[PDB]
């Protein structure tokens, strides 16, 4: 027993040994070079905010370290130690990393040509970027989904995330906002770096008038510092330094109240409308709602769609979960036209409590 | 000019139209009519893609109510 | 069923142009095009084009052979890559046509069918040296 007694206490040796070697270690400061004085001299601010002039460790190559490169300076001398690849914020990290479930293209129904036209902006200038070359354009970079609530934009939004390739950018611009000065803007600066450095890369912005609303002549500072966030934004977007291989989705179901900087057709070329399903688009949802209930009888789907006028693809959703509802209330493992029919007339009772939905930019 | 139109378009048309439309708005006319030529799988932009990009772009034809002049 | 269907009806409208040359068979074979043009059958539509222009072509039909690929290049929402197919059996049939006069009209009712199409694109750069040779 003492062969593998020995082995386990061995092993535990080596982890013991690590760690006391890693806690014989000390952090280091995080600044950025800005210029380079004496081949021994760097002007190196410390992201905390002061300025230092520090020495630089021997084996660092300075040319790798030119004016705006990541160091870590010593705790105590502030030397420079080594040169570090620009920062990925963990909010970033986030935003490129969240789940968009699997969504695929066959779960949203009556949004074909919306769908062909947010592929065009997005899919093919980023596979096939020489046909827009050879007709002589330069592919449109901004998208503006836009539409009364529950239409779809952020299902279409998922559903392209899940189905394309290229880096996509997952934020709801009320995510961005901040309470210190500057980090809202700071934060949208760090997206655009991370889109530029991972270059083909889309950036989905979800209730964009979050941050892209009206900029106000009178407004508070809490306004203006949230203006001062989209002026960055559009700066990123169509400001000096051009973007390429980057585009932008921006949802929205207020377009009417966003800044004309933002709606303009620099930055969100394409405004797209998520209307309110038609007939067909109503029925094509409500046969992918009701797809996985099992309905035991003959279902008048037209019958449904024509009493769900003026209905969006959440409420059909919701005219498939309440005739379950009532199956479960009337206590049945399957689902009829009777309850079909009781709950498109209950979601349209309950869609007397809305307002003015038919709200179009400019 | 950096594109290659079909000799049937004819920009004057779409030039003298009563719309306040800014530099920006005619980039974007000529691009979505490229757009509209790519997608038609045509390396040559013609009259029919300048229509319908100029009908998708600018659609600020709302109200003015006919009563009030 | 499409492929049943267009198999069946090609040799017999070929066989009734051959013998009399009555031309219903460009308006049958026309609207069986249209079926499967909306059908989306890409290898059908490729057919019947073909075959089209093929009897045209038996037949010494110096402008309905022009006139009727004018109106097939320009029918509604037509298939490209089926195009692609009848303009590449255009150019192999205009590879072997003597008389200089029918030879230059057939040349350009080409170009003037493929002047801005990228799926054509070859076929009208080799069209395009030929026309030059000439
Ligand atoms: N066209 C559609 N096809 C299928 N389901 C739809 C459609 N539109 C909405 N839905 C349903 O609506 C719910 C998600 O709606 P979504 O988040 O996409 O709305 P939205 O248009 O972005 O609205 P909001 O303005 O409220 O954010 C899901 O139940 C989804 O199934
Ligand atoms: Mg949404």
């Amino acid at each position: 027993e003492l062969r593998e007694q020995l082995k386990e206490l061995t092993k535990q040796y080596e982890k013991s040994e690590n760690d006391l070697k890693a806690l014989q270690s000390v952090g280091q400061i995080v600044g950025e070079v800005l210029k380079q004085l004496t081949e021994e001299k760097f002007i190196v601010k410390a992201t905390n905010g002061p300025r230092y002039v520090v020495g630089c460790r021997r084996q660092l190559d300075k040319s790798k370290l030119k004016p705006g490169t990541r160091v870590a300076l010593d705790m105590t001398t502030l030397t420079i130690m080594r040169y570090l690849p620009r920062e990925v914020d963990p909010l970033v990290y986030n935003m490129s990393h969240e789940d968009p479930g699997n969504v695929s293209y066959s779960e949203i129904g009556g949004l074909s040509e919306q769908i062909r036209e947010l592929r065009e902006v997005i899919e093919l200038p980023l596979t096939n970027p020489e046909l827009f070359q050879r007709v002589g354009i330069i592919p449109p970079k901004g998208c503006l989904l836009y539409g009364p609530p529950g239409t779809g934009k952020t299902l279409l939004a998922r559903a392209v995330a899940s189905q394309l390739d290229c880096n996509f950018l997952k934020v709801v611009s009320s995510s961005i906002v901040d309470k210190y000065i500057g980090e809202s803007a700071r934060l949208i600066r760090e997206m655009f770096n991370y889109a530029r450095d991972h270059q083909p890369c889309i950036i989905f912005m979800d209730e964009i008038d979050a941050i892209g609303g009206r900029r106000f002549s009178e407004g508070t500072s809490a306004d203006r510092e949230i203006q001062r966030t989209l002026m960055e934004l559009l700066n990123q977007m169509d400001g000096f330094d051009t973007l390429h291989r980057v585009k932008m989705i921006m949802a929205t179901n207020r377009p009417d109240t966003l800044d004309p900087a933002l709606l303009r057709p620099g930055r969100l070329d394409r405004k797209i409308h998520i209307d309110l399903p038609n007939e067909q688009a109503r029925l094509d949802i409500l046969k992918i709602h009701a797809g996985p209930i099992t309905k035991h009888g003959e279902i008048d789907y037209e019958a449904i769609v024509k009493l769900s006028d003026g209905f969006n693809g959440a409420d059909l959703r919701n005219v498939c979960t309440e005739a379950g509802m009532f199956a479960i209330r009337a206590d049945h493992d399957f689902v009829v036209q009777e309850d079909f029919m009781k709950a498109v007339r209950k979601v349209a009772d309950s869609k007397k409590l809305e307002s003015k939905l038919d709200y179009k930019p400019v | 000019s950096k594109m290659n139109l079909s000799e049937e378009v004819d920009l004057e048309d779409y030039v003298a139209r009563p719309d306040k439309i800014s530099g920006a708005d005619i980039n974007s006319i000529c691009q979505e009519s490229g757009m509209l030529a790519v997608r038609e799988n045509r390396y040559i932009v013609l009259a029919k893609d300048f229509e319908k990009a100029y009908k998708t772009v600018i659609k600020k034809d709302e109200q003015e109510h006919e009563f009030y002049k | 069923d499409y492929s049943a269907t267009v198999d069946q009806r090609l040799p017999e409208c070929a066989k009734l142009a051959k013998e009399g040359r009555l031309q219903e068979v460009i308006e049958t074979l026309l609207s069986l095009e249209k079926q499967t043009r909306t059908a989306s059958d890409m290898v059908s539509t490729s057919r019947i084009l073909v075959a089209v222009v093929k009897m045209c072509y038996e037949a010494k039909e110096w402008d309905l052979l022009n006139e009727n690929i004018m109106l097939l290049s320009k029918r509604r929402s037509q298939l490209k890559q089926a195009v692609a197919k009848m303009v590449q059996q255009c150019c192999t049939y205009v590879e072997e046509i003597t008389d200089l006069p029918i030879k230059l009209r057939l040349i350009d009712t080409l170009r003037m069918v493929t002047e801005g199409k990228i799926y054509v694109e070859i076929e009208r750069a080799r069209l395009t040296k030929t026309l030059a040779t000439i």
